[PDB]
């Protein structure tokens, strides 16, 4: 057989990988062109000091990372393994971001 | 002779009688209505106070007072309010 | 364009996994997006105020940081 | 000297001079604008006549004159915006809106 | 004998506390369990008795609302019977313990 | 010296009833009576400091408001 | 040539220097530092003044200083805090 | 005619001249004490030496000698206090605390 590893096993050498580094996860530029859309939503022809972007894309992604954390323990509350809607729905509800 | 306490309470006891002519209000709601009013003074005071500190200015003008009720308020009651304030300076400023 | 969309499935997953998720539904990616946009929503509108108040054309790393600590979010080392 | 109240020249009840005051005692700033006040006591009058407005129809539904309380909740909770903004504020007396979980109901 | 089954009476209590906004918590023992509190930060202080009922309302007010998200955490997980776990989750993603 | 035991079984479930729950295990109670504690002995530290700034022997309804507002458990009808 | 920006970042290598002297800061990490200090003073100097506004005195003194590093910092944190605060106000009264 | 810097009459390397101004020009207060700016240095300079110091270590364990916003990371969110201080504070560059929830792990 062609050598393979067993579902959940790479999903967690991939928790290891990213819990031990910092580096941003979304692409840079295309989270640009998203924060220049909703940009556009509330003034055109905007300009981003590169370093307002940056604090935005470090200011998402730490927040969802923490949704998800929050998320995560919805879903293990349900005895489950599976993240899904109605668990970072859960989250926001309590979290107090929805009603 | 005792404190001098001010509140708010003949404000809304005006104001109510503008809306709802003919209904009142317990002083527990007063009590509640006058809370309500404080809250909203601060978190403008606030909002504005900062404005003001973040562009290098000494003054806050209604200028700041709008910015704030603009990022404070959520997107109705934020354009009326920016209305009635904006409407109320106007008055102001002609009535003389 | 529509750039949402760009926040590719990878992406969402690498998040998910500094967060400590094993296993991700398939309807969460759309979820997500969903819910990134409201986030980036929220924030840059209060940003372009502080940027429209200060009279520029060009929003500031400041614009954004007073915008997060204002909706809840602080965040360190852009300045303030 | 003729009697005006800057109130009635702004045309508001909500008086521009306690809040002027208020703002200069406040410790906000150093200098506070002529406009300010108005603006402000403007926006607070505003506030107070929504609220006012939805709980005095709340007041009627119960059958009462006074508002309580109660009627401030129901008025709140019950508008989208209102609730968004005292969101994270406790309202004595106040009790919370009916609702039951789906769930939790009998077939 | 008038009986009914294990969760009808309960229906009918939520009905009723729902609709009404008097505290639920005998307000003496509430009074003491503050003094007791108060002595850990500070030896022979004295209340008003509004701050004491501002405390009432301000817990009566926190707890209701946890019992809010609780029972959701509950539900969440296919129960209907609120135990400490439930709690626990809420308190955790609220942000009052790791 | 144990007044928490004073906040009765009956009492927490009429709290929970207006909260919407309709069944209760054994084991809340406690944890509750547990929660409570925290909050209440939470709100009166920064309550009673407010007082002792004040060179005050007497906790007034505003230290426990100044106090609920700093915890951000903001409540009118006090003297907001 | 440019305008001044200030910091604090000068202060905080003279404080790493006392606390690990064979140890360097990344830029980035420098700026954490400083808006952590800016947070920090931004929380005590508001604090201090909602206490000194409460109780109608027009100067934050020290004794606000203080309550307001109770009200914020935590148990153990606060002690230390108060320690410092107040070992350094002795030492500086006694200097003249 | 010899001006000796406050900072040094409180032995503070935080500049207790400086935050005097800042609290003026802050609108914090009509009027601020002389102590006070010394109090709040001491406070400052205080939690920036506690940080520093954990954050310091954290470093070494990974044996670097500049410490990058991460170390600071480890720092605040493994110490228990500092945390509860840094609770809404986002970190730059900082990633989070190594942790995977028990019933994820494998069966062995
Ligand atoms: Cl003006
Ligand atoms: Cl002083």
């Amino acid at each position: 057989k062609p050598h393979r590893y067993r579902p959940g096993t790479v999903a967690l050498r991939e928790i290891r990988r990213y819990q031990k580094s910092t580096e941003l996860l979304i692409r840079k530029l295309p989270f640009q062109r998203l924060v220049r859309e909703i940009a556009q939503d509330f003034k055109t022809d905007l300009r981003f000091q590169s370093s307002a972007v940056m604090a935005l894309q470090e200011a998402c992604e730490a927040y969802l990372v923490g949704l998800f954390e929050d998320t995560n323990l919805c879903a293990i509350h349900a005895k489950r393994v599976t993240i899904m809607p109605k668990d970072i729905q859960l989250a926001r509800r309590i979290r107090g971001e929805r009603a | 002779k005792r404190s001098r306490k001010e509140s708010y309470s003949i404000y809304v006891y005006k104001v109510l009688k503008q809306v709802h002519p003919d209904t009142g209000i317990s002083s527990k709601a007063m009590g509640i209505m006058n809370s309500f009013v404080n809250d909203i003074f601060e978190r403008i005071a606030g909002e504005a106070s900062r404005l003001a500190h973040y562009n290098k200015r000494s003054t806050i003008t209604s200028r700041e007072i709008q910015t704030a009720v603009r990022l404070l308020l959520p997107g109705e009651l934020a354009k009326h309010a920016v209305s009635e304030g904006t409407k109320a300076v106007t008055k102001y400023t002609s009535a003389k | 364009r529509d750039n949402i969309q760009g926040i590719t499935k990878p992406a969402i997953r690498r998040l998910a996994r500094r967060g400590g998720v094993k296993r991700i539904s398939g309807l969460i990616y759309e979820e997500t997006r969903g819910v990134l946009k409201v986030f980036l929503e929220n924030v840059i509108r209060d940003a372009v105020t502080y940027t429209e108040h200060a009279k520029r054309k060009t929003v500031t790393a400041m614009d954004v940081v007073y915008a997060l600590k204002r909706q809840g979010r602080t965040l360190y080392g852009f300045g303030g | 000297a003729k009697a005006k109240t800057r109130s009635s020249r702004a045309g508001l009840q909500f008086p521009v001079g306690r809040v002027h005051r208020l703002l200069r005692k406040g410790n906000y700033s150093e200098r506070v604008g002529a406009g300010a006040p108005v603006y402000l006591a403007a926006v607070l009058e505003y506030l107070t006549a929504e609220i006012l407005e939805l709980a005095g129809n709340a007041a009627r539904d119960n059958k009462k004159t006074r508002i309580i309380p109660r009627h401030l909740q129901l008025a709140i909770r019950n508008d989208e915006e209102l609730n968004k903004l005292l969101g994270r504020v406790t309202i004595a007396q106040g009790g919370v809106l009916p609702n039951i979980q789906a769930v939790l109901l009998p077939k």
